[PDB]
């Protein structure tokens, strides 16, 4: 028996589905989203880490001149300085007074621990959603793992469930993502090959194991001081360290809809938005023949107390007449009030009580016990406590019933004014028709 | 690493007053877990006192090394529902204090327009039904004189 | 109230009775240790000072 429904994408919401087969007794399923996981799709762009400037020892040519040679190294710098007269601890070598030349060489290289402490630049698109839903009904419990898209059917006790695609298409990750350890940042990194000194991605490596490197840190060399051998140089500080110091905020503590960001793999878990359509296919053995189920007649609904609070703050009573005792499948046919249970023991006494949760001043919903029906209306008082540590258990609908107190007052006032207006119109029409009849 | 003490919470109307007692600089951060979050994070050093908003959507705050704690507000107000008309307005003004005023104003102007139109219709009808008899020196038909309050009560 | 002035109070200096409300809560000891942990809101008199 094919059936379909739509359930909210809220973790912990006690969604209950009512299935009515005309030839059998009604059935009530309880589905609950224990956990979700929004996995995006990534394409690694490059890897950034601190750099390490290596300066080989200078070559001083005594009584001669040296020529610089170019090399294919990331951000290579080389110069030759004429007229140096170096010194050492014991005495000044390069015995020539002024015919000497020093060659200075330096270049940038990837750091030592770049494979342990590095930031990755990604591109995120077309996120895929996952869930973990607990389904219980009849006498069968059990939690299953599903993909939330209409391409995965899981069997729970002989019943096939398909969870349709999410209603919305909202993902907290922007187009470009930077991931560092256990933090995700919505950043706009420069493209490969066009980094800038002193900021994020001054040196860019296509992969942690890639040999190629692109470094741009404005390395420069300066003439050595007289009577020294030190190879002076100047260089703009690392961009990775200064990114660490002033990266600013994150996505873990900034994501909307109250959903945590994680890493390895990147995913936004337990993130409440949209609706999850559901498709089912139940076998003939799940239902019970109408002969076995008890009969319920003369169903009357009365509300003892009501309070539109987050917890189940309402109490409901049902009176009936029955031939034999057994079980029934209670349900509320409007989302104004969310019941607590999906089964109730009916007995020859003729009284049973149910608890519901509502968020409106005056609710109006129809409740069914097995095959019976009954309409309930009530007046509800606000709660006294200001803040609670648990989420709401109602669907958050606040418009009161048309038979409520406020709407009854509006109806009475509008009816009086309309009666006055109709009287005025009738008097004017009578006067005009009397004038015309002559 | 150490875990800092839990703060003292005082509940208000969609607000939490939060007493913070650190020994060494700890990080305090919170966010409102709705559609548009309210972001904030700070390095609390000395004994301070914070007020943080908690809408109906809820919010979470992260104090030091402790696990984040979530708090949800509740649909509470100060008016009296199912009472006199001036108390239902208070009840629905404590909740959503931006649409109740607009709805009340709209209904009031609609009522005023309707009553003014009805009064205008009555006045126009009386003018139509009284002027033909005001062009001749004739009797006011005491039967009709009593029914409709015309200008001459008894003088002709 | 804990953390503010007068979190502990006594009728007089030599009085035997004492009222204390400092939010003293015990915690589970770590495995393989004997240290009886606890947590407590700091003194209110010092913060008043
Ligand atoms: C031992 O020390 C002497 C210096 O007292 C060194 O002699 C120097 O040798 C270099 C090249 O070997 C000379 O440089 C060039 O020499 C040419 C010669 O025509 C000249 O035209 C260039 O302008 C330039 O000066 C340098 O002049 C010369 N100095 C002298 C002779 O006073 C000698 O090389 C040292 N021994 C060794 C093994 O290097
Ligand atoms: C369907 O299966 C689930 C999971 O087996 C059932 O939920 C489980 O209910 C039991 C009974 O309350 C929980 O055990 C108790 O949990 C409390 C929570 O504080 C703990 O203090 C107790 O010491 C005891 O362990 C159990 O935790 C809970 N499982 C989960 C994952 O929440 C559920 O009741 C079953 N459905 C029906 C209709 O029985």
């Amino acid at each position: 028996y094919e059936h379909s429904t739509v359930m909210p994408n809220v973790v912990g919401f006690p969604y209950k589905a009512h299935i009515e087969r005309p030839g059998y007794s009604p059935l009530t399923l309880q589905m609950q989203v224990v956990e979700t996981s929004l996995e995006p799709t990534l394409n690694l762009e490059y890897i950034t880490c601190e750099y390490k400037t290596v300066v080989p020892s200078p070559y001083v040519k005594c009584c001669g001149a040296s020529e610089c040679s170019t090399k294919e190294k990331p951000d290579y710098q080389c110069k030759v300085y004429t007229g140096v007269y170096p010194f050492m601890w014991g005495g000044a070598y390069c015995f020539c007074d002024s015919e000497n030349t020093q060659l200075s060489e330096a270049y940038v290289d990837r750091s030592d621990v770049c494979r342990h402490d590095h930031a990755s630049a990604y591109k995120a698109h077309t996120a895929s959603l996952k869930a973990k839903v607990r389904v219980m009904y009849g006498n069968v419990n059990q939690t299953v793992d599903v993909y939330v898209n209409g391409d995965h059917a899981v069997t729970i006790g002989g019943t096939q469930f398909i969870f349709g695609p999410l209603s919305s298409a909202w993902t907290p990750f922007d187009n470009k993502i930077v991931v560092y350890k256990d933090e995700v940042f919505n950043q706009d990194f420069p493209p490969y090959g066009s980094g800038q000194p002193g900021r994020f991605g001054d040196i860019q490596s296509r992969t942690v194991e890639s040999n190629d490197l692109y470094a741009n840190t404005a390395l420069k060399l300066a003439r050595p001081s007289p009577g020294m051998v030190h190879v002076p140089y100047t260089q703009t500080p690392s961009g990775f360290k200064y990114w660490l110091k002033e990266k600013g905020t994150a996505l873990n503590t900034k994501a909307p809809f109250g959903c945590q960001i994680k890493t390895n793999p990147v995913r936004a878990m337990n993130c409440a938005v949209g609706n999850i359509p559901v498709s089912m296919n139940l076998p003939d053995s799940a239902f019970t023949r109408i002969v076995e189920a008890p009969t319920i007649i003369d169903l009357t609904c009365t509300v003892a107390t009501c309070t539109h609070s987050s917890d189940f703050g309402g109490v409901l009573t049902l009176t009936y007449k029955t031939d034999k005792n057994g079980d029934c499948s209670v349900h509320s046919h409007s989302n104004v009030a969310t019941l607590q249970e999906a089964t109730a023991k009916v007995k020859t006494a003729g009284k049973v009580t149910l608890h519901f949760s509502t968020a409106s001043a005056s609710p109006s919903f129809v409740v069914s016990l097995c095959s019976a029906r009954a309409t309930c209306s009530a007046s509800c008082e606000p709660p006294k406590d200001h803040i609670v540590p648990y989420a709401a258990s109602h669907s958050n609908v606040v418009f009161p019933d048309m038979s409520g107190t406020a709407l009854s007052w509006v109806q009475k006032i509008s009816g009086g004014l309309g009666a006055f207006a109709i009287g005025a119109i009738l008097v004017l029409v009578v006067v005009t028709c009397i004038g015309l009849r002559r | 690493v150490p875990m800092a003490r839990e703060p003292t919470v005082i509940h208000g109307k969609r607000e939490v007053t939060l007493h913070l007692h650190p020994d060494h600089p700890t990080l305090f951060s919170y966010r409102t877990l709705g559609e548009d979050p309210q972001y904030h994070e700070e390095w609390v050093t000395a004994a301070v006192e914070r007020t943080i908003p908690v809408p109906v959507d809820g919010m979470e705050y992260h104090w030091g090394n402790n696990d984040p704690v979530r708090l949800w507000s509740q649909l509470t107000t100060e008016g009296k529902p199912h009472g006199w008309p001036h108390q239902i307005v208070q009840y629905y003004y404590g909740l959503y204090p931006a649409a109740t005023v607009s709805a009340v104003v709209g209904m009031s102007l609609l009522a005023l327009i309707s009553i003014f139109a009805s009064c205008y219709m009555l006045v126009a009808a009386r003018s139509k039904c009284l002027t033909p008899y005001a062009l001749t020196p004739g009797a006011a038909v005491p039967w009709t004189l009593g029914i409709l309050c015309c200008a001459p009560r008894a003088h002709a």
